[PDB]
């Protein structure tokens, strides 16, 4: 179903995701108004929304203007801030988020990153696999849920036993599976999260090892050791960072590549290189719809003036189909270069888990054409909820294996036991 | 008000070490009051050690005041 009035589409319920077609939504924004004031709702303010992908691009990196200490996502920013500002990465500026991500640049640069690409290959191959051996899986719970939760808990060093549990959290901190999910199991869930590493924190800098957690707590920001609440709060941000987003990925390109067929055989075949399908899969899915900030000073775009303390909200899902920059927007296309997509943002809060992300998408992509011929959906997909994320939570898929890929991967670990 | 026995007395105690502030009223609500995330993990974590209560954290969204909390705690 397709809308053609802006006033009755409503960006801060869920619902509006899942009923409505917003292609044409995002066009005639694009077009017509792109600094569009959205109208209060309830309780909530109002705020701008940016559809541009150059107009995205200009406020993600005007950190000056612009501010993310009030909040960088809808649910925070309309209600007045976020608890963590000024010790979470994501909702800090200035010289603490220099500093604090300066410090976690030693865990999550390409370099130090690499001894981890290994173990995300040897995970997402033997997961695939088992998958294919069976023919007939939910790729969502057995093959995608199974890949980013556990490469940042590797990371952060959460123990094995404790991430089935830190996943059913996820599942409830910013996404529900289910329709009328309250803010209270929202809030309940957020916490939990928060207790279980405030335990776990306490327990690294009593005894620290060599993960993550005991970098942090060893590391220091303007001469001074960070607090156990910082580093709690910055455990929060990546297990739940590491996870949703790269898992909606996953899912996307899989529920995709039945859609464009065409596509699938040229990453089958060989006729185009992983790190080009990889790009096109992230500017596809761009499961986080949108970011935003808040306005300390007065500025003008396009005419208009954005005050002091307004919400300024970016649109990552519409500056991915911008005609103005990519060419057939709405065509799933592998061979897509140059891809300057803005799925992982722009600036100074570019994303810290970008290669990560990255590297998980490239292993599935690499696993899927090497030991797969082809698949298809059985049954109806499962979408999340949310006015932040997008994607799905359950997919039935009939996976046709490549059985003589399967057997030399079988024979090849024969000799190596 | 004044707190009624050793367990308000008690609470109320963590209650402003966690709030930063004197004058915590003790059938006061802990979101009424500004109270966050950083706090509420704070608080809950405090009572489970200091009380040897496996408090859920639903428990303490349902009653966020001393006097609900103390209730609970005594039983
Ligand atoms: C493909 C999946 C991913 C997508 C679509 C994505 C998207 C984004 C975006 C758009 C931002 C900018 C936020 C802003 O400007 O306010 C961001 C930042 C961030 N991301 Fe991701 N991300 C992904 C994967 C990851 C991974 C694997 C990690 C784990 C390390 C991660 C952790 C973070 C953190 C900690 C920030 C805050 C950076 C800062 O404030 O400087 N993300 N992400
Ligand atoms: P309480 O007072 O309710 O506060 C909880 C908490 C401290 C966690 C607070 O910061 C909050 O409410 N945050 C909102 C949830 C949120 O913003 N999560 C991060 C979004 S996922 C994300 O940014 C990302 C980037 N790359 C991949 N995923």
């Amino acid at each position: 179903p397709i809308p053609d009035d802006i006033s009755t589409i409503n960006l801060t319920d869920p619902r509006t995701y899942e009923v409505n077609d917003l292609s044409e939504y995002w066009r005639q924004l694009r077009t017509t108004r792109p600094l569009y004031w959205h109208p209060p709702v309830g309780d909530a303010p109002g705020f701008w929304v940016v559809s541009r992908y150059a107009d995205v691009m200009a406020l993600y990196k005007d950190n000056k203007k612009l501010t993310s200490e009030k909040g960088n996502v809808l649910v925070t920013l309309l209600a007045g801030g976020d608890s963590a500002a000024g010790k979470m990465l994501a909702v800090t500026d200035g010289a603490m988020h220099r500093g604090l991500r300066n410090v976690l640049l030693k865990s999550f640069s390409p370099q130090a990153l690499k001894p981890i690409v290994d173990q995300i290959r040897v995970n997402t191959t033997r997961l695939v696999v088992d998958a294919a051996r069976r023919g007939e899986c939910d790729f969502a719970a057995d093959v995608a849920e199974q890949i980013p939760l556990n490469t940042i808990s590797d990371l952060l060093g959460v123990p094995a036993a404790d991430r089935e549990f830190l996943l059913k959290l996820n599942k409830s901190a910013l996404s529900s599976e289910d329709a009328d999910q309250s803010a209270t199991d929202a809030w309940l869930a957020r916490n939990e999260i928060l207790l279980y590493f405030s335990e776990l924190v306490a327990e690294r800098r009593a005894k620290p090892t060599e993960d993550v957690i005991s970098v942090l707590a060893n590391s220091m920001v303007d001469g001074k050791p960070l607090t156990e609440e910082v580093i709690v709060l910055n455990c929060y941000s990546l297990i739940l960072g590491g996870d949703e987003t790269s898992r909606l990925s996953m899912i996307d390109s899989v529920q995709t590549f039945t859609q464009y067929p065409d596509q699938w055989e040229l990453l089958r075949d060989g006729k185009v290189t992983l790190e080009s399908a990889t790009e096109e899969v992230l500017r596809w899915a761009t499961p986080a719809m949108h970011f935003g900030r808040r306005a300390v000073t007065d500025m003008e775009l396009h005419g208009q003036v954005i005050a002091a303390g307004d919400v300024v909200t970016l649109w990552n899902n519409s500056a991915n189909r911008d005609e103005e920059v990519f060419a057939d927007p709405y065509a799933f296309d592998l061979n897509r270069s140059p891809n300057k997509h803005i799925t992982f943002g722009y600036g100074p809060h570019f994303c810290l888990g970008a290669y990560l992300g990255r590297a998980e998408v490239h292993a599935l992509l690499d696993a899927l054409r090497t030991y797969t011929t082809g698949f298809e959906i059985t049954g109806e997909p499962q979408r999340i909820h949310s006015n932040f994320l997008t994607g799905l939570s359950r997919l039935p898929v009939r996976i046709q294996p490549n059985e003589a890929a399967i057997a030399a991967y079988d024979s090849d670990n024969g000799v190596r036991s | 008000r004044e707190p009624r026995n050793e367990t308000e007395s008690r609470l109320r105690r963590i209650f402003e070490e966690v709030l930063h502030s004197e004058d915590v009223d003790v059938e006061a609500n802990f979101f009424e009051l500004g109270g966050h995330s950083l706090q509420a993990t704070k608080l809950v974590s405090r009572i489970r050690s200091e009380f040897d209560a496996e408090l859920p954290l639903r428990d303490f969204f349902e009653h966020p005041n001393v006097a609900g909390l103390a209730v609970l705690i005594g039983g």
